[PDB]
């Protein structure tokens, strides 16, 4: 989520993702902890058996066969963490997330109900306004002439600068806002 | 939405009528302003009125 | 450019000048009085008074009159053994059928 | 071996089972790089507009505008009367009408015949 | 409902799990020990460590981000940032 | 801010038109593919994979 | 009726003589007073109508429509004052004048006692609506929408004029009372078939009937908010009122000539609900919902039973109120984000709670939710259609299911979900907008409380 | 009660069995009934007595409007608008009265079914016959007139029914 | 530790609800009081036969005092 994706997944990344998915589905099948440990050790034994192979064509064929075997043998109802996309508690608090631009439309009386918070909010707003020009200058200086080849962003190269395009990342609503 | 409302109900009643009216308007107004031509037209009209009306 | 055209103006926010604005007018006094007259007349007068007026409109549809007439007719007819509802609306004596 | 999985339109083929996912030409890698570059350029433009502090309002989306325009206002200029469109329009527009007409006409004819022959149970039918 | 997490608590829990890992020597394990450069693990071991941390803290770490966590301090920072822990 | 040149148009019949359409929709020329010209009104709008 | 007609003709000079900043206040106050005065027409007799004079009369069918029009004028004033802040004083006064002229023509149309005066007035309602649309519309398609609306209505209604003058020459009078008492059966001949076609087709185009309705999406989408409110709330009810008036002299030919229109209405109700299921524009969704409800009203009038007329009247009133409220809500959303795309703005429930409540209430009334007058009318029409035939229940059930589907789809898409991140110009809802929604919704619930006032003469 | 007429709205005499307890246990229903009478019945009765005393000080009356009979559509000449208007109004009033008669009979039927309870199929056969006869007559009168019903349409329907009956009688006698 | 809760402005919605309640109750309460007083003191009429030779009015043909008025 926080990391910019690459153009493709390498063979190592593909096999590692397959390994993790197979272990998760095996844990779904093997409910008990000792049984899961036994069969996870067996699965890692298989992976270590095929770990050393110089023929990339044969390695790719083995990966394809392993993927087909996993798809046949997957759990129809695998365990999903509650906050994971398939989970039962996914996106439950998205209705409680309110942004700071919505915060600044308050009535003067509502603002006066929280005197100390809004002084620091004004300080943050001034800090944001005093850095945008330097951020855009840095962004346009370091980009290739053709255009951005990836979604990764540069850090602050100077002592007094902030990383470009930081406002919404920094001020995103909390995971349990209300 | 697409096949009926936006295409065929448009084609039948409102679009065909507009197309026919535009074609007839072009045909009627496409005149070169030649007195010889429309006076020959007057002569044909006179002959038709004399013969076909009794 | 093909014209000497004004740029598209920025959207104007009523809450910026008048934080306690009712959204009727830019002028605070006219805005407040527009809110007051709309609320008073519409809600109070129209809703409450028209609703009670319609509630207590006189029974000109003759619903209760029809019920009382029906009660009298039912009492008279079932007291004398006559059918409760006559099978004919009009009199066959006064109706003349063709030959 | 294991039974194969047959993809359908409502149950698509998973990426890990796609045969083309394991046969990567060098041109496929540069195509993926170009796709990533396009996505990165669009993301950069959107993020600049999004994080601009002086911006108030909606970041207009040309893709969304194109989609809405193509869905409604761009259909008729690109429509041509073909045999396929003519048959489909005639069917989907007229066939249901005559079908329902036949159904309702037959039902009402049967009901009227029963009424005329006087063997339809209409007792207590006061409201109509 | 649940008591809030803290940076010290997260660090203690991740070091607890790592010391319970058999392939890692508890004595030479520090918060800055690299899993592959100076602990001698590999990709599968790192995947298993990430899965153990997920089971410990009850939330899933996506594969795109999990591959880059090569340090207990990096794991602590990732968990704190995702859970919005600042103290 | 969108110009008249950024709107969907007729079905592209030449490689120059197809390249222009692909550029318009922020797509690669190789990845751009219109609906078949059956007179259903799709035009030059790209045909994307039927996934969700 | 002069006690209501003259105050409108006095609204005109008051608006044109008022100050530059008092036009809205004066117009709203006096429109509300006129509505309160017009509330007195609901006291009707059970035997016959209220015959004020030789020219105007009021009936149990005319009274609710007049009250609806008089109540609708101030709401249009509020919405117009919302969207015309930067207009010049003369143009604001012209807009108010157009609205007042439309209201005056509608009142006279509903109270007219002759078919020819009714025709003249209901054709006179075209000019203010056309001017409003083609002058204060926002997008380019307003000109095309105005042309479509005008020519559909006129091509429908000119044969009605010819048939009306022919009927007057044949029978001696176009007075509604006389044509009701002196009615004679319409024999099955080609001439009678074409006279029936002229009258019914004029009012069907006004309804609109399925297949003759494209002008409705074109106009309602491209009209300003006041035009959208008046077009759906009242101007669609002229066709129903006319059909309920003229069907006295069209019997027994209506028994044989109603089949194509019934089939069109039912199938087009299904089709327009399905179209609502896949609309990328909110105003278009509301417009097609209006088309479906009016198709149901057409079915009721065509089956022509005492239970169908009451349902038709109740459904007309309920649909007017509901469609007006929905258009107002969509207009507030549009003024927030300056676009009509449905998926552009989301999370409006977590950004604007009271507006989410108004949306929920409006969508609940849009679908037939008991004991609302919407459900009362729909249920009466369904019962009458069931007595007519036993597959109409299948069609009505399909329509109800799809109606609930698209109403809740609109509600969920607009209000629920997560807010759009880049839309940060959504200011809190105004007291004016909240009052507009409240004044839209409260009369509907009060009419639910007292339902005999909108069930028409057949009650 | 004297608010309505016992002949128009009959109720069979009420036979309530006497209580015959067979146990020494106290009756919670009796105790709660006594509590309800003490706490609610007496206050509401006192309030109603006060209200009715207030009413008796300003006693005024309202009357039942009486309509005389007028010549009907059978006597009205063709296209005589005044006589047709009078006859149509009288016919509409009679139609309303007949609707209310049917309503009264339906109320009788519902009340009898509820009162008899588990033995309604046998003890309500008397009110079912009256409802059947009234519904038959009402249907023969105003069964299929339509939305634009009128005294002329009802008269035409009656003429058609009379002609059909005459034809059937002639065929039977032949 | 208490954390600030970011919420949309509810002041305007509360103000509208308060104003609507105040203006509905401004005339609703007097109307309810008047109806209650009328019903308690000026009760409904009692049905009676028309005296011979007497011609009543329509309001005398109606029952409730407010409807008669
Ligand atoms: C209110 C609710 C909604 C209400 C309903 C709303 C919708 C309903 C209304 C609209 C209904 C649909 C449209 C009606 C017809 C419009 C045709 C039109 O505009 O054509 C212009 C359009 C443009 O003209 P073009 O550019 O010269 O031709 C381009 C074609 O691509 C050139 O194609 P091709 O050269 O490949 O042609 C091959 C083939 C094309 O036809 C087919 O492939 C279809 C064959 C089956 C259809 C015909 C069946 C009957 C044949 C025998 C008839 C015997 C009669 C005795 O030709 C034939 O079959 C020979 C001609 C057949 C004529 C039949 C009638 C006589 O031409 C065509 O589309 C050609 C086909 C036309 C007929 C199609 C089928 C029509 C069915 C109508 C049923 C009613
Ligand atoms: C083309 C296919 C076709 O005929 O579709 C009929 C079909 C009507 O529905 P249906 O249930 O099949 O008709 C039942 C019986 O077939 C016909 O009913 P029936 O046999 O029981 O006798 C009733 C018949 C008695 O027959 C006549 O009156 C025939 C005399 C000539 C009438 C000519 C039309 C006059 C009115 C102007 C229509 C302008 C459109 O009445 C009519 O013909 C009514 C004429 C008006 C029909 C609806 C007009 C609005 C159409 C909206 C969509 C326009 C696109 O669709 C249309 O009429 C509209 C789409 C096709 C155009
Ligand atoms: C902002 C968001 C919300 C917006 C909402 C939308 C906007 C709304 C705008 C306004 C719309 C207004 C529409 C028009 C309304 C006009 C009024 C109307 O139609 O009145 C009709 C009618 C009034 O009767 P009427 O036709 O005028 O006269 C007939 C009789 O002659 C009368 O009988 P009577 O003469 O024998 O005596 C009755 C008399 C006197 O009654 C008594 O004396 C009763 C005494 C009871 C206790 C007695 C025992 C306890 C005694 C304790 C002490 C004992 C010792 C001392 C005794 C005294 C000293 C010796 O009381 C009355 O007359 C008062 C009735 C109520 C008047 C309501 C006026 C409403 C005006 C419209 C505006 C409203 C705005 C809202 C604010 C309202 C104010 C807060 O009925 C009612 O008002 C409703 C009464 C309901 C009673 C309970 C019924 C059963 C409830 C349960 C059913 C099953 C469960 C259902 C669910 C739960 C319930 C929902
Ligand atoms: C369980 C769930 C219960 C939830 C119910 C919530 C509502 C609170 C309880 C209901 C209130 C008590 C019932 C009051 C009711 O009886 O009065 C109604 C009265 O309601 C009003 O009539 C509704 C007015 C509707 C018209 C308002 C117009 C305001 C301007 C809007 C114009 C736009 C309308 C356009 C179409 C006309 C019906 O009249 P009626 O029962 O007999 O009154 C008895 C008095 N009598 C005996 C003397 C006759
Ligand atoms: C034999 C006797 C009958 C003879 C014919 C009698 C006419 C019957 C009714 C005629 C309909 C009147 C409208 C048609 C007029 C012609 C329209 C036309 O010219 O088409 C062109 C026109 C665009 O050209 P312009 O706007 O002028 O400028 C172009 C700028 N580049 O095309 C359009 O899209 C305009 C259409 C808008 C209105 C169309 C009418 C809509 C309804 C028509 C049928 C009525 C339905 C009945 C219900
Ligand atoms: C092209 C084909 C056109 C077909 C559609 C018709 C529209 C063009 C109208 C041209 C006239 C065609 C119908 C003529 C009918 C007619 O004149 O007779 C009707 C009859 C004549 O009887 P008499 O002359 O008195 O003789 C007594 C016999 N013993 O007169 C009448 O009843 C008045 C009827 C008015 C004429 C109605 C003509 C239109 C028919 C209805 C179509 C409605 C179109 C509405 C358009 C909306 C949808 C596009
Ligand atoms: P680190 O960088 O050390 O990772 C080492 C890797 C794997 C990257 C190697 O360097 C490498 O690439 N080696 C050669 C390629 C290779 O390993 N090919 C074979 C790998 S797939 C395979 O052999 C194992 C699959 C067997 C198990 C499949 C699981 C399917 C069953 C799941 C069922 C679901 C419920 C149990």
């Amino acid at each position: 989520a926080f990391s910019a994706p690459a153009a493709y997944l390498t063979h190592q990344q593909k096999v590692l993702r397959l390994y993790k998915r197979a272990l998760r589905h095996l844990e779904s099948w093997c409910v008990h902890r000792d049984k899961y440990r036994y069969f996870a050790c067996l699965m890692r034994a298989r992976f270590d058996e095929h770990k050393n192979e110089k023929d990339m064509v044969k390695a790719t064929q083995l990966l394809r066969q392993a993927e087909e075997e996993f798809w046949y043998g997957q759990h129809p109802q695998p365990y999903i963490f509650p906050e994971s996309p398939g989970g039962t508690s996914y996106e439950r608090y998205e209705c409680y997330k309110v942004p700071e631009w919505c915060l600044d439309d308050w009535h003067p009386s509502e603002k006066a109900m929280y005197p100390d918070y809004f002084a620091k909010r004004e300080q943050w707003k001034r800090l944001r306004r005093e850095s945008w020009e330097r951020e855009v200058k840095q962004l346009q200086e370091e980009t290739p002439p053709g255009g951005p080849r990836t979604e990764a962003l540069p850090p602050a190269r100077k002592e007094g600068d902030l990383p470009p395009l930081w406002w919404h990342i920094v001020t995103r609503p909390r995971e349990r806002p209300m | 939405s697409s096949l009926l409302d936006l295409i065929w109900l448009e084609t039948i009643l409102p679009k065909t009528t507009s197309f026919i009216q535009m074609k007839m308007s072009i045909m009627v107004s496409n005149q070169k302003g030649l007195i010889k031509l429309y006076f020959l037209s007057f002569l044909i009209t006179i002959m038709i009125s004399m013969t076909l009306f009794n | 450019i093909r014209l000497q055209e004004d740029p598209d103006p920025e959207d104007e926010n009523l809450y910026e000048k008048n934080p306690d604005s009712h959204g009727y007018d830019k002028d605070p006094i006219v805005d407040l009085w527009n809110m007051r007259v709309v609320f008073f007349f519409g809600f109070s007068i129209v809703l409450v008074l028209g609703s009670t007026f319609v509630a207590y409109l006189p029974d000109y549809r003759m619903q209760e009159w029809a019920r009382r007439e029906a009660e009298r007719l039912v009492k008279y007819r079932e007291a004398n053994g006559l059918p409760l509802m006559e099978s004919n609306c009009f009199d066959p004596n006064k109706i003349q059928l063709p030959e | 071996s294991f039974p194969k999985y047959k993809p359908s339109r409502l149950a698509t083929l998973p990426a890990t089972l796609d045969p083309a996912e394991y046969d990567i030409s060098p041109e496929t890698r540069k195509a993926q790089a170009e796709r990533l570059a396009i996505r990165s350029r669009l993301k950069r433009e959107y993020l600049l507009q999004y994080n601009d502090p002086n911006r108030l309002g909606v970041i207009e989306d040309p893709a969304l505008i194109r989609w809405t325009y193509a869905r409604s206002a761009n259909i008729y200029p690109n429509f041509r009367p073909t045999p396929k469109t003519s048959l489909l329009g005639a069917l989907f527009g007229i066939g249901p009408l005559f079908f329902w007409y036949y159904v309702f006409k037959t039902d009402r004819d049967k009901k009227e015949k029963l009424i005329q022959e006087g063997k339809l149970d209409q007792t207590f039918n006061i409201s109509y | 409902d649940a008591p809030p997490l803290t940076l010290e608590a997260i660090k203690d829990r991740v070091l607890y799990v790592l010391k319970l890992y058999d392939k890692i020597d508890p004595e030479k394990l520090s918060v800055n020990s690299h899993f592959m450069k100076d602990l001698g693990l590999d990709s599968l071991d790192q995947v298993e460590i990430i899965m153990a941390m997920e089971d410990e803290f009850g939330f899933e770490i996506p594969d795109i981000d999990a591959e880059k966590l090569m340090c207990p301090q990096e794991i602590v920072d990732y968990i704190a940032d995702k859970k919005d822990v600042y103290e | 801010h969108v110009t008249k040149d950024m709107f969907p148009g007729p079905y592209p019949k030449t490689p120059e038109e197809r390249a222009a359409a692909a550029k318009k929709y922020n797509m690669r020329v190789e990845d751009y593919e219109p609906y078949p010209d059956d007179g259903m009104g799709y035009g030059d709008y790209p045909k994307l994979p039927d996934r969700s | 009726m002069l006690k209501i007609i003259i105050p409108t003709t006095m609204l005109l000079p008051m608006t044109w003589m008022s100050k530059h900043n008092m036009i809205w206040i004066n117009a709203t106050v006096h429109s509300l007073l006129i509505s309160l005065i017009s509330l007195s027409l609901l006291n009707q007799l059970g035997e016959n109508s209220l015959n004020f004079s030789l020219t105007f009369f009021s009936d149990s069918l005319s009274a609710p429509l007049l009250v609806l029009t008089t109540w609708l004028l101030p709401l249009m004033l509020m919405a117009s004052q919302s969207h015309l802040s930067k207009e010049t004083t003369t143009r604001k006064k012209l807009y108010i004048t157009m609205l007042i002229l439309l209201q005056l023509f509608l009142i006279m149309t509903f109270t007219a006692t002759e078919l020819i005066l009714f025709y003249i007035l209901f054709e006179a309602t075209l000019v203010p609506t056309l001017i409003i649309i083609t002058r204060w519309g926002n997008q380019t398609e307003r000109l095309n929408a105005g042309l479509y609306f005008l020519f559909y209505t006129l091509a429908g209604s000119l044969p009605l004029l010819v048939a009306l003058v022919y009927i007057q020459n044949t029978t001696g009078s176009l007075n509604f009372l006389i044509i009701h008492y002196w009615s004679h059966p319409l024999s099955n001949s080609w001439s009678n078939i074409f006279m029936w076609l002229a009258c019914i087709m004029a009012f069907m185009v006004k309804m609109p009937l399925y297949g003759l309705h494209l002008w409705l999406p074109k106009a309602h989408v491209e009209a300003p908010i006041a035009g959208s409110m008046v077009l759906a709330a009242v101007l669609l009810k002229l066709g129903g009122y006319g059909m309920m008036r003229i069907t006295t002299i069209l019997n027994p030919l209506t028994n044989y000539m109603a089949y194509p229109f019934l089939m069109l209405s039912m199938w087009g109700m299904i089709m327009t609900s399905s179209i609502c299921l896949r609309q990328t524009d909110l105003k278009s969704l509301i417009a097609y919902s209006s088309v479906s409800h009016m198709a149901l009203v057409i079915v009721a009038i065509m089956i022509q039973t005492p239970w169908s007329f009451m349902g038709a009247t109740a459904l007309m009133i309920a649909h007017g109120l509901t469609s007006s409220m929905l258009f107002c809500l969509a207009n507030t959303n549009y003024e927030r984000v300056h676009s009509r795309t449905m998926i552009l703005a989301r999370g409006l429930q977590t950004l604007l709670p009271l507006m989410a409540t108004w949306w929920l209430v409006a969508s609940l009334t849009n679908l037939a939710l008991p004991p609302s007058i919407n459900l009362i009318g729909e249920l009466f029409i369904i019962t009458a259609s069931f007595s007519w035939s036993n597959i109409t229940i299948i069609l009505m059930g399909m329509n109800m299911m799809i109606t609930a589907l698209y109403s809740l789809y609109m509600l969920i898409t607009t209000q629920r979900g997560k807010y759009t991140h880049h839309i940060n110009n959504i200011k809190p809802s105004f007291t004016r907008e909240n009052a507009l929604m409240a004044l839209h919704i409260l009369p509907l619930l009060l009419l639910t409380l007292n339902p005999k006032m909108i069930l028409g003469p057949l009650y | 009660p004297d608010s309505w007429d016992k002949d128009v709205y009959p109720e069979p005499p009420r036979r309530t069995p006497a209580p015959a307890p067979q146990t020494s246990l106290p009756n919670p229903v009796t105790y709660l009934t006594k509590i309800f009478d003490l706490l609610v019945d007496r206050p509401v009765t006192l309030a109603r007595e006060f209200i009715e005393q207030q009413h008796a000080k300003n006693r005024y009356y309202y009357y039942h409007r009486e309509f005389r009979r007028v010549p009907d559509i059978t006597e009205c000449e063709e296209k005589d608008i005044l006589c047709m208007f009078e006859a149509e109004m009288q016919w509409r009033r009679d139609y309303k009265v007949d609707q209310e008669i049917v309503n009264i009979i339906q109320e009788r039927l519902k009340a009898c079914q509820q009162r008899e309870g588990e033995s309604y199929r046998q003890n309500c056969a008397k009110e079912l016959e009256q409802f059947t006869q009234v519904s038959k007559a009402f249907q023969d009168r105003y069964s299929d007139l339509g939305a634009h019903y009128s005294a002329r349409k009802c008269l035409a329907k009656q003429k058609q029914r009379m002609l059909a009956e005459r034809k059937a009688a002639k065929e039977a006698a032949a | 530790k208490r954390l600030f809760i970011i919420k949309p402005s509810g002041f305007y919605d509360r103000r509208f609800l308060k104003l609507m309640r105040f203006y509905i109750l401004l005339t609703g309460i007097p109307v309810a009081i008047g109806i209650t007083l009328v019903n308690v003191f000026i009760g409904e009429a009692e049905l009676a036969d028309i005296p011979e030779g007497y011609v009543p009015e329509h309001w005398e043909y109606f029952k409730h005092p407010i409807s008669r008025w």
